[PDB]
């Protein structure tokens, strides 16, 4: 659910 | 408070709304779910019940350079992206106002936080253009 891109 | 020029505007309650969930039918990109993903925008009116953001005529969404052609323009209420991807980002919302109003840059943060969640921005709309100036009473006072 805290999955982020660069 | 407004000054000068920003005196003759008035302020509007914009609701970013997103949703998200899984697609397991999609490969894991180095072990992180795709999932799918939309936006949609509504506009609040004086009493906070949610009508179509017709003050608009298009709004673009600007992604992470990651996806193809990245930037999607819609024209019509409620200027609905769906998309996939396995990770989320800040990305800036263009809404254009009518009658060549303005640009608004609305700033955004698609996330896997929650299935659901909405967010509202306040835009400042200008008073001069009659056909704006009408539109914008549907949503409250001018």
């Amino acid at each position: 659910q805290t999955a982020r891109k660069s | 408070g407004p000054l000068g020029s920003m005196v003759a505007t008035v302020k509007r309650t914009i609701r970013i709304k997103t949703q998200q969930h899984i697609l397991p039918e999609v490969p894991p990109v180095e072990n992180f779910p795709v999932r799918q993903w939309s936006i949609e925008i509504v506009l609040l009116d004086d009493e906070g019940k949610e009508i179509p953001a017709t003050i608009f005529d298009k709004v673009i969404y600007h992604l992470h350079p990651t996806f193809a052609n990245p930037n999607r323009t819609f024209t019509d209420p409620p200027f609905r992206i769906e998309e996939q991807g396995w990770g989320g980002f800040p990305l800036d919302i263009s809404v254009f106002l009518l009658e060549k109003a303005g640009e608004r840059k609305i700033p955004h943060d698609l996330n896997f936080l929650q299935e659901s969640y909405e967010v509202e921005h306040v835009i400042q709309i200008p008073l001069n253009k009659p056909l704006l100036t009408e539109e914008l009473a549907k949503s409250g006072s001018t």
